[PDB]
């Protein structure tokens, strides 16, 4: 299945996944994407930030649904 | 035709819709598994492996089942899933709502201890004047949400999904809002560039903020996370100047505020089980299995529109 992982800018990235794919498995898919780094990812549904170790499925998020990324500045 | 469950249909509906219920397998994912009793509440189908049975396919030692609902206003590809919105009853009971006090269908009911009842037009004004106001509620663990329209304590809505009454582009808007808040609640700062608004988690101890990213991700503007002017060495120069439910309709919109029918092969009566439509005749000699609501011998249209009720 396909989500869209958006920035609050509205810049999307499409990306194929699975229910049961981790957050964790889903920021490396950004990493090979858009080359930022796990650490540097932070990925918020519904206003939730998603925990690394939970599933999609974990929070019921749908097909063609939308995950919003923000930026972790050290 | 008698609808239990609502769902989301993301296309082609694109809308709230009446769902149906349908059940397989977990193992080998076929429509396989025989209950060895329906499904009596919303705790039924939404954890997982809590229902049991039989699988009916012989290479397979299959036992647990798995629910899924599919939109009921067309036929579905078999995985073509939607999702369910448990908060959202038929108005079996004509609760009147509490904000209108009309005695609509359906209505959405609160997990407040009072369990207040709003119909979905009420719901969805609710929504939209708060999303407009940007007065929807942020926790940690829950996400962007709504309580009680009464204010009632630990009464959140759960299920982010029901703020799929809003509408494609309004429900863009409010997870949109709730990713900005999510951040703000951080401690994080919103890129102040017209066109831009990234969300950056920057160090909580640092003043000067860059929209950091490629020509892809940021806009590169470094700002003062105080003024949220560009950045500066000086004090902040910017100046912004500050231009600027009744307790009797709640006590009657709530959802906890005769009923024999024979069986139609041993006419032994029964009583409602609350929530389970399917009826399995509990003289031994019978076991007509049997629609509550319909008084009909039990099959996949009942199966599928009313299993349950609330
Ligand atoms: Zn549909
Ligand atoms: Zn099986
Ligand atoms: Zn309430
Ligand atoms: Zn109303
Ligand atoms: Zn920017
Ligand atoms: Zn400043
Ligand atoms: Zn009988
Ligand atoms: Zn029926």
């Amino acid at each position: 299945m396909q989500i869209f992982v958006k920035t609050l800018t509205g810049k999307t990235i499409t990306l194929e996944v699975e229910p049961s794919d981790t957050i964790e498995n889903v920021k490396a898919k950004i990493q090979d994407k858009e080359g930022i780094p796990p650490d540097q990812q932070r990925l918020i549904f519904a206003g939730k930030q998603l925990e690394d170790g939970r599933t999609l499925s974990d929070y019921n998020i749908q097909k063609e649904s939308t995950l919003h990324l923000v930026l972790r500045l050290r | 035709i008698y609808n239990s469950f609502y769902v989301y249909c993301k296309g082609p509906c694109q809308r709230v819709q009446p769902g149906k219920l349908d059940v397989q397998c977990s193992t080998c994912r076929q429509a396989t598994l025989t209950l060895t009793q329906g499904p009596s509440c919303w705790d039924d189908v939404l954890i997982p492996n809590r229902m049991s049975g039989e699988c009916q396919s012989p290479h397979c030692p299959g036992t647990s089942a798995e629910f899924f609902f599919n939109c009921g206003a067309h036929p579905t590809s078999d995985k073509e899933t939607s999702v369910a919105l448990h908060l959202i009853a038929t108005n079996s009971r004509n609760i009147t709502c509490i904000t209108c006090t009309d005695v609509r269908s359906p209505v959405l009911v609160f997990q407040c201890n009072s369990r207040h009842v709003i119909c979905l037009d009420c719901f969805h004004l609710y929504c939209v004047t708060r999303l407009n106001d940007r007065q929807f509620v942020h926790d940690p663990q829950l996400g962007y949400s709504l309580p009680c329209v009464a204010g009632c304590p630990n009464s959140l809505i759960k299920e982010l999904h029901h703020f799929r009454i809003l509408g494609e582009e309004q429900y863009n808007r409010y997870q949109q809002y709730g990713a900005e808040e999510c951040v703000l609640q951080m401690g994080g700062v919103l890129c102040p560039r017209p066109g831009c608004g990234a969300g950056l988690l920057p160090e909580p101890d640092c003043r000067k903020v860059t929209c950091e990213g490629g020509n892809g991700l940021g806009c590169g503007f470094a700002f003062c996370r105080e003024c949220k002017e560009a950045y500066h060495e000086g004090e902040c120069s910017a100046v912004f100047e500050a231009s600027g439910v009744d307790e009797r309709a709640a006590e009657q919109a709530r959802w906890e505020a005769k009923t024999t029918k024979p069986c139609p092969r041993c006419h032994v009566p029964v009583e409602k089980n609350g929530g389970c439509m399917h009826m399995k005749c509990p003289q031994p000699q019978c076991r007509l299995e049997w629609c509550w609501n319909c008084g009909c011998e039990w099959n996949r249209v009942c199966m599928g529109d009313h299993w349950f009720d609330v």
